[PDB]
């Protein structure tokens, strides 16, 4: 229930599939990460409640919160919570994803698979985005994933 | 069976380390959620 960024862990041993952020109630993941699988928080179970294959996201407990935009010229940082690693700020200015819809911020980070989810944080520490759906270029680039709120 | 483990605040940090390139890409984003390059 607590605001803050989490492990996503799996069930012989326990392996980390990815990355979410708590906030506001809700736990924010990408979808390729828990497919919508309910997930166990202590006791407790958080169900899904909104998810999208094509955006690649998913949250529980309620709907999307998250909804602060990269402003296009600042610096940035990648909170990246890799496999067996103390949480780390990665910082950095993004390139951009040029699309017929429109731009989309892209950091140019690449880390282990399970830190899909990792969240991309602006100056003022507000969550602009997920890291982990991307492009190869042998060099990964994630876009920087926003839902709508 | 899947679970969250808590890892840290969300915040920023002054001290970080800076890295990375900042590409701009043409790419196209399908229905599966896959971004492809374009050209």
């Amino acid at each position: 229930t607590t605001d803050g960024v989490y492990r996503v862990m799996t069930r012989l041993g326990s392996t980390q599939v990815g990355v979410g952020v708590m906030q506001e109630g809700v736990f924010h993941t990408m979808w390729h990460v828990t497919k919508g699988a309910a997930l166990r928080s202590g006791e407790g179970r958080l169900d899904p409640y909104w998810g999208d294959v094509k955006q690649d996201l998913v949250s529980y407990c309620g709907p999307w919160k998250l909804d602060a935009a990269w402003d296009g010229l600042s610096e940035v940082q990648l909170l990246a919570v890799p496999p067996g690693e103390r949480a780390k700020n990665i910082q950095t200015l993004p390139g951009i994803f040029k699309t017929k819809d429109g731009d989309i911020g892209a950091v140019a980070l690449d880390y282990p698979a399970g830190t899909s989810g990792s969240p991309i944080l602006d100056k003022s520490g507000r969550v602009i985005g997920l890291y982990g759906n991307g492009v190869v270029i042998g060099s990964y680039v994630s876009a920087i994933t926003q839902g709508k709120r | 069976d899947m679970y969250i483990e808590r890892a840290g605040d969300i915040t920023w940090e002054k001290d970080a380390e800076v890295t990375g390139n900042s590409p701009r890409l043409d790419v196209a984003l399908d229905e599966s959620g896959d971004f492809s390059l374009v050209e």
